[PDB]
């Protein structure tokens, strides 16, 4: 017989992660900073190397807990979104009648949402792909080209606003939401550069979590679209 | 008298039971893929709706349909050239169900049957049928 | 029937085509399974970051 | 022109010209398009999935050059925007309790400037270059540059 | 021999066990005709507003046939 | 879940393409495609632009030109 | 179903609580023996009387459900099924083709009369003296 | 097992290039001197041996034909070794229901130390109490202070070792007539000819038997690149 769980008894990440956070406060440089965040993804991709040997453990419990890790993880994301949204809408009384140009409904939201769309339908390929057991080569780079179109169309739509987070409540909190989605938008570049095909399948948490949190984020942007746009 | 067994499955976590030992060594031989072979039988409908995928094997399933053949996939592809041995196999397997059927129990002799047309059989192995998966047409034309 | 080699000639319509669209559908045929997908097949192959995760652990006996 | 195939026909087959109604009407065209280690596990496909994964996967690279044409209608709009009046600076507008350093808390470039203010951080890096200190930026007109989206 | 196609047969019955599974009597397969109504009485509600806007404001000059204690007074 | 039979009632084989002939129409073949891959899909996917488009583009009359021609004032 | 549930989806091991309907009650049932008759006083508990393995229908249950991960062909679903595994992505696609052929249309209709005009043609025209495009969503004002 | 994983392609059949390459040794070493890979051959290479000579089937007995395949015949001692083995490994990821424990008929606590962790939940409905946990340790006869249910513990132990699926075979299968090489070459001969082979293994094993690399196709078959 055996055990039910192999005891992992040691681990040195967790001291050098706490220390590269700690380089963060304790800095002189903002070159620094940068270099330590190289050190901590480093350090993260050690950490998911060995969620990926624990397999060899042959648990089945192990897929169930990393799947409801995810699903809290996914709750705190939605619940920061609602406290940017409970920001935004506590000042609602003051918006709309002050010497600022909010913005259009017509051109960003319209593009950003058929942009985003696709996004969710080229995900859904992939889900589809990964339940027959069959790969695409071409469905990663639609991404890419996707993720290049979103970062084109922001870092203009922010370099040409005529307006600036010092000029009130309101324009501070759309750059905000906006950022808040990007950076959610980015983080989800960190996880889908990697998509590979394996043949263990439908045992790889990778897939449901991508799935998972990309459409998240789809969904996060059509509240954002509602509540700024229109 | 028939002993019962225990049969075992998995490597390296393995879970035992009791089990006929005739069951078992029905089993294994059937894992014998060489030897023991899955064979199709086809029905007018069946083999209409193959033609909506592969013409060419239509026309082969329909010869095996009106001579009533069960035959492996494999031989399908070849049989306008095994015809007349696939005919042949089919008279001499009918031949020996009848006569071990027929025989009174306790009785095992082997059946008088012509081995050299059934395959697999040590008088016949079979033939090393060549890929037929390639392009004979040219595009442009 | 006549086999055709995959991906050279089409079933929609009894006219092979022209030579300008012949050489699209070959040239296409040839660029997606001889030239683009060298691509996938080094991302897929070379750079797998979970058989990365397997580099220098021991053989499973 | 060609007179041995009805105009249906041609039009199909030159939607065809990269294979994809072929392979749509074809299992075997589909299946031997694949790369053979993910032909393996082919034949478990029903023709409902087969379909229906195409289906899905047409619809979508289909509407990509759309996508595009919108996006690049937003460059262009972005490209060219037009001026607006200048703020008045209201009761609450452009208040500041610092200088704006948190970008380069060393360096403290543009400390006056807001971290996207690009028209004030041009002027402010023209004072950099008086200054006999380099700044990369701002220098180049936009219609003498490419992917400027601002050419007539 | 005569088949059927595996694509168009029906779904499998839960097994019946002392553990059996029924929706039947649930009613939460689909969406009933109280939501159709609701949806209606939405569009209605959403067309009506726009329609008349004094509606909210309605006159209070009284003229009843039977007086304001016959029943269709009341509605 | 409830078990059912399948719903779909159009043909289940149109037989082998040649060149595209004995072949339903263009119309009657969307039809069977939509029933075969489902209406669930097609409503579900089609309710919120439509619910959207129909109040803001019933505006056109019910805000524009109502309120032109009702304005007590 | 995208999400895995240990009861119903539980595609990471494909445990199955009761065996398919297919197989005769006598080759295989549920394990289910709480209809079980009174057992007479003078039968002698010889096993362990606690449930697993010992019972007939829970081994067959653990071994079917080790077995069954081979199968010569696949056990195809009907279409309802297969439409409920795609349901999400399904709806998604007539979503992108709803934003494309009908918001679309309308939405650039209403920036060119909203040219012409200076406000939307689904909003009342200002009489106030103030410039520029006004609200959009004219049931939200 | 609920708690198991997926079967392993290994779970069905070893790869042919697990084989020992010294066939000879392998077919003469005794069960209990038999490794894991060496005992999975040994029985497949004389179970085939057997079951690819259809005239020879009907005249072998039970026994025989139960020894050539390695299956083993149960009997009461077997069975009951086997049976608690079983029921060890369902409850590790199991429930532990069953009836209310007796002097004639102690509620068995299976365990392979000296010491397990039990817990008592009384009886049925209203007779059911709180959950009592106590060490249930071997030699004693064990009464919850509460209900009065009885509990005791079954080693599963045997001569310094504890019951496993190998053990069992070990202890109580007995090697028969030793294996004849000569079966094998002319089992060989009948399914293997002319560039045909429908009988792999006997191929490889008389391969090697002969050596290594001496039948037609082997050297090509042995020599890999990496
Ligand atoms: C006489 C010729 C007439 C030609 C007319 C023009 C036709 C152009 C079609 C371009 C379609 C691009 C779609 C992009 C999305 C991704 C597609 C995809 O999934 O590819 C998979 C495909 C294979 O992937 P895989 O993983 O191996 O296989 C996956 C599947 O299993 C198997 O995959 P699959 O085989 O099912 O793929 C189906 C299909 C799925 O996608 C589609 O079917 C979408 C179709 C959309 C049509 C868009 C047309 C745009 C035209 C606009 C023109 C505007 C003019 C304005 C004028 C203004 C005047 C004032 O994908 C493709 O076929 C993609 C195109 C393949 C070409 C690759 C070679 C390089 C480019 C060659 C271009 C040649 C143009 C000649 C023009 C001549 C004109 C006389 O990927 C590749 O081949 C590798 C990457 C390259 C693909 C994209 C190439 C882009 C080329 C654009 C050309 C048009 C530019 C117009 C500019 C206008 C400026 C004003
Ligand atoms: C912003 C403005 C608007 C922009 C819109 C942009 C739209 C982009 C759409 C792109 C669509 C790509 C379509 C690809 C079609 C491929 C088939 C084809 O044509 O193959 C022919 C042929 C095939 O030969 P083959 O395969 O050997 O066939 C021999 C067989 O034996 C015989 O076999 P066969 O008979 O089957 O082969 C021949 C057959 C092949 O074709 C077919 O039968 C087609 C069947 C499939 C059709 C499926 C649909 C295709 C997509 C339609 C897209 C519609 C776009 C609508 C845009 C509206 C914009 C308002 O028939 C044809 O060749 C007919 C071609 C029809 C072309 C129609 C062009 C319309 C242009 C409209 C312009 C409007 C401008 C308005 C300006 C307003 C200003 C206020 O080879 C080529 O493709 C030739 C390539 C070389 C072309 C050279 C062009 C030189 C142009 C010089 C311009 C100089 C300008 C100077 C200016 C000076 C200023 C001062
Ligand atoms: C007006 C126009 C604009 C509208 C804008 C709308 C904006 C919405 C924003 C949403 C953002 C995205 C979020 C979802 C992303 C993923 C989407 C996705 O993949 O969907 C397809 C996919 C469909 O799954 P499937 O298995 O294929 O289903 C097939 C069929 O649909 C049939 O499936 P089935 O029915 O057979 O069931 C299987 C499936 C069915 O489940 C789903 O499919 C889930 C679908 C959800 C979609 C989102 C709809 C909106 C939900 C609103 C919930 C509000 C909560 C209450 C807030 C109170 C505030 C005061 O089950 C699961 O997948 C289980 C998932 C785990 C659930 C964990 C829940 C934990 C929280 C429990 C409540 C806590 C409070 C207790 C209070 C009482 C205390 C006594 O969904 C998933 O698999 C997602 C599961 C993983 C993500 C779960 C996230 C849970 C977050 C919990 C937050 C709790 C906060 C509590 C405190 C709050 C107050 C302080
Ligand atoms: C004499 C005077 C006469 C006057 C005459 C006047 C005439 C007036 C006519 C008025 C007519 C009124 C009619 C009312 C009755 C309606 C009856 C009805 O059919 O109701 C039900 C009908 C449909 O409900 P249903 O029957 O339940 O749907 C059946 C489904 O198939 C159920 O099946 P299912 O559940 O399987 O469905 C599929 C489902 C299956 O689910 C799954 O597969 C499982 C997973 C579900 C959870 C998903 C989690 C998240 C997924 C992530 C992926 C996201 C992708 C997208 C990413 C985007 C990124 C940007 O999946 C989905 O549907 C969701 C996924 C698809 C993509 C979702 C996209 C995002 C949605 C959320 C945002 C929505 C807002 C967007 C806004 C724009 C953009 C910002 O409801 C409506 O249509 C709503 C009623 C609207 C009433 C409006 C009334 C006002 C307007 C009046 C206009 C006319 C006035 C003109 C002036 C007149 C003056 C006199
Ligand atoms: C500032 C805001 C936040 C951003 C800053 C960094 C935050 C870092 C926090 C990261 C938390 C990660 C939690 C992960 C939990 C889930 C893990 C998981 O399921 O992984 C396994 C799963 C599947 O593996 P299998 O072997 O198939 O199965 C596993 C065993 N059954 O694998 C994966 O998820 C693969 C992940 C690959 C991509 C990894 C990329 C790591 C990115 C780290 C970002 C760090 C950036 C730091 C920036 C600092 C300066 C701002
Ligand atoms: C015997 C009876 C025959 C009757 C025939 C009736 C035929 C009716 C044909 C109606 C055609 C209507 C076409 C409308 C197209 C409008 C396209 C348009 O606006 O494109 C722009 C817009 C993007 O522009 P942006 O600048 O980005 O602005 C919006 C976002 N910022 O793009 C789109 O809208 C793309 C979507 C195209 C929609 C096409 C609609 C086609 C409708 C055809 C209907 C045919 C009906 C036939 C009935 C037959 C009865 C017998
Ligand atoms: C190889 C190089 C690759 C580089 C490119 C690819 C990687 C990209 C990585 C993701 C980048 C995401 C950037 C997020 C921050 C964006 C900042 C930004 O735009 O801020 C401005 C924007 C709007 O401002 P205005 O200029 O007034 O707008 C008027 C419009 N004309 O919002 C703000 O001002 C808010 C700024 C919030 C910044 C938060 C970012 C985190 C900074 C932390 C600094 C901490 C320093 C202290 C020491 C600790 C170090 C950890
Ligand atoms: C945490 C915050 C969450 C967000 C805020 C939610 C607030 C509201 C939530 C409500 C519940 C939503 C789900 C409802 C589901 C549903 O439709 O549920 C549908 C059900 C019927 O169920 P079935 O049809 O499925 O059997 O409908 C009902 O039970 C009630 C609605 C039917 C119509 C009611 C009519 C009201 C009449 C009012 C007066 C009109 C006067 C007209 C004069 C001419
Ligand atoms: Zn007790």
């Amino acid at each position: 017989f055996e055990l039910n769980i192999n005891i992992i008894n040691y681990n040195y990440l967790g001291i050098i992660i706490t220390v590269i956070i700690s380089i963060y406060i304790y800095n002189n440089s903002n070159i620094i900073s940068v270099y330590n965040s190289n050190l901590l993804l480093i350090n993260i991709n050690i950490w998911m190397k060995y969620n990926i040997l624990d397999m060899l453990n042959l648990n089945v419990l192990d897929y169930k807990i990393l799947l409801w890790i995810v699903v809290i993880i996914i709750s705190n994301e939605i619940l920061l979104f609602v406290s940017f949204y409970w920001i935004y809408y506590h000042n609602y009384i003051n918006y709309y009648h002050v010497n600022i140009l909010i913005l259009n409904s017509y051109n960003i939201v319209y593009n950003n949402i058929i942009l985003l769309t696709l996004l969710s339908t080229i995900v859904n390929i992939k889900f589809y792909n990964y339940i027959l057991s069959y790969y695409k080569y071409i469905l990663s780079y639609l991404i890419y080209y996707n993720n290049y179109m979103f970062n084109n169309k922001i870092i203009l739509e922010y370099k040409n606003n005529s307006n600036y987070t010092n000029d009130s409540v309101y324009m501070t909190s759309y750059f905000y939401i906006i950022l808040l989605h990007y950076i959610h938008i980015y983080d989800s570049i960190i996880l889908i550069v990697v998509y590979n095909y394996v043949n263990y399948k439908n045992i790889n948490n990778y897939y449901i979590n991508i799935n998972i949190y990309y459409h998240l984020i789809e969904v996060l942007y059509i509240v954002i679209s509602i509540l700024l746009y229109l | 008298q028939v002993p019962d067994v225990f049969a075992t499955f998995g490597w390296e976590r393995r879970l035992t039971v009791i089990h006929h030992p005739g069951v078992m060594a029905i089993s294994k031989l059937l894992d014998q893929r060489t030897v023991v072979k899955p064979r199709a039988t086809f029905n007018q409908e069946l083999v209409e709706e193959i033609g909506d995928y592969d013409e060419d094997l239509q026309r082969k399933a329909q010869v095996a349909l009106d001579n009533g053949l069960a035959i492996e996939w494999r031989v399908l592809d070849f049989i306008d050239d095994e015809l007349p041995r696939l005919l042949a196999e089919k008279r001499e397997i009918e031949k020996a169900r009848e006569q071990v059927m027929s025989k009174a129990p306790g009785d095992y002799t082997q059946p008088v049957f012509d081995s050299s047309v059934v395959v697999p059989t040590p008088a016949n192995l079979g033939r090393n049928y060549p890929t037929l998966n390639l392009p004979s047409g040219d595009p442009t034309e | 029937v006549t086999r055709y080699p995959s991906g050279t000639r089409t079933i929609m319509s009894p006219y092979p085509g022209g030579p300008v669209y012949q050489w699209l559908r070959i040239n296409y045929n040839y660029f997606k399974r001889y030239q683009w997908r060298r691509v996938g097949r080094w991302q897929m192959r070379s750079w797998c970051y979970w058989k990365a995760a397997f580099y220098g652990v021991p053989e499973w006996n | 022109i060609s007179t041995s195939e009805t105009l249906n026909q041609k039009i199909l087959r030159w939607l065809d010209v990269t294979g994809m109604l072929t392979r749509w009407h074809s299992r075997r065209e589909f299946i031997l398009d694949m790369d053979p280690y993910f032909r393996k596990n082919s034949g478990m496909w029903t023709e409902w999935e087969r379909k229906t994964l195409l289906f899905l996967f047409y619809c979508c690279t289909l509407a990509t050059p759309y996508s595009a044409y919108l996006d690049l209608q937003e460059l262009k709009h972005q490209g060219t925007k037009p001026p607006r009046p200048v703020s008045l600076e209201s009761r609450f507008m452009n208040q500041r309790r610092y200088d704006f350093t948190w970008m380069h808390p060393q360096d403290k470039f543009c400390s006056e400037c807001r971290p996207v203010e690009l028209e004030c951080k041009k002027m402010c890096f023209d004072r950099y270059r008086s200054m006999d200190y380099r700044m990369y930026g701002f220098q180049r007109p936009r219609i003498q540059t490419y992917y400027s989206f601002s050419t007539c | 021999y005569k088949t059927e196609n595996p694509l168009y047969k029906d779904d499998e019955p839960f097994a019946k066990t002392c553990h059996t599974f029924d929706y039947t009597r649930e009613g939460t397969e689909k969406n009933g005709l109280g939501y159709y109504c609701l949806m209606g009485l939405w569009a209605s509600i959403f067309i009506w507003d726009s329609l008349y806007t004094g509606a909210t404001m309605p006159t209070g000059v009284h003229r009843y046939v039977w007086g304001p204690y016959f029943p269709t007074a009341w509605f | 879940h409830i078990p059912h039979p399948v719903k779909y009632v159009g043909p289940r084989r149109y037989g082998r393409y040649v060149y595209g002939m004995n072949r339903p129409p263009v119309l009657r073949q969307v039809k069977d495609w939509i029933d075969w891959t489902g209406w669930n899909s097609v409503f579900g996917g089609f309710s919120f632009q439509v619910a959207f488009g129909l109040m803001i583009v019933s505006g056109v009359y019910l805000n524009n030109y109502r309120a032109t021609h009702t304005l007590y004032y | 179903k995208h999400f895995f549930t240990d009861g119903a989806n539980d595609y990471v091991t494909g445990w199955e609580n009761t065996p398919p309907l297919k197989f005769p009650a006598s080759v295989m049932k549920p394990c289910d023996y709480s209809m079980t008759k009174p057992i007479p006083k003078h039968w002698k508990l010889r096993g362990s009387g606690i449930h697993g393995p010992e019972n007939t229908d829970l081994m067959k249950l653990v071994l079917w459900n080790r077995l069954k991960q081979k199968r010569p062909q696949r056990e195809v679903p009907n279409i309802n099924y297969l439409k409920d595994s795609i349901r999400l992505e399904l709806s998604v696609n007539w979503w992108l083709m709803s934003c494309i052929f009908l918001w679309g249309p309308w939405l650039h209709w209403g920036q060119e009369y909203q040219k012409v005009h200076e406000q939307p043609p689904w909003a009342m025209k200002r009489i106030d003296g103030l410039r520029g495009e006004g609200y959009f969503t004219w049931f939200l004002e | 097992y609920r708690h198991w994983h997926r079967m392993s392609e290994d779970d069905w059949a070893l790869p042919l290039d697990s084989m020992p390459e010294d066939v000879k040794t392998l077919m003469a070493t005794p069960q209990t001197e038999r490794g894991f890979v060496e005992d999975y051959w040994y029985n497949r290479i004389r179970g085939e041996a057997t079951l690819l000579d259809p005239e020879a089937l009907p005249s072998k007995s039970y026994i025989a034909l139960a020894r050539d395949m390695g299956l083993q015949i149960v009997d009461e001692p077997s069975s009951h070794m086997m049976g608690l083995i079983e029921l060890y490994e369902y409850l590790r990821g199991a429930s532990f229901v069953g009836p209310f424990g007796t002097i004639e008929n102690p509620v068995l606590v299976p365990a392979v130390g000296q010491e397990r962790v039990v817990a008592c939940t009384g009886g049925v409905g209203d007779e059911e109490h709180f959950t009592l946990w106590f060490r249930c340790r071997e030699g004693f006869m064990y009464r919850c202070g509460e209900c009065d249910q009885i509990f005791m513990l079954v080693r599963l132990y045997y001569e310094d070792r504890y019951w496993t699926q190998t053990l069992v075979r070990d202890t109580f299968m007995s090697d028969g007539d030793m294996f004849d090489l000569k079966t094998l070459e002319r089992v060989h001969k009948m399914w293997n000819k002319d560039e045909m082979v429908r009988w792999e293994v006997g191929y490889w094993a008389q391969d090697y038997v002969l050596g290594k690399g001496v039948l037609p196709g082997m050297v090509e078959e042995h020599t890999r690149v990496n």
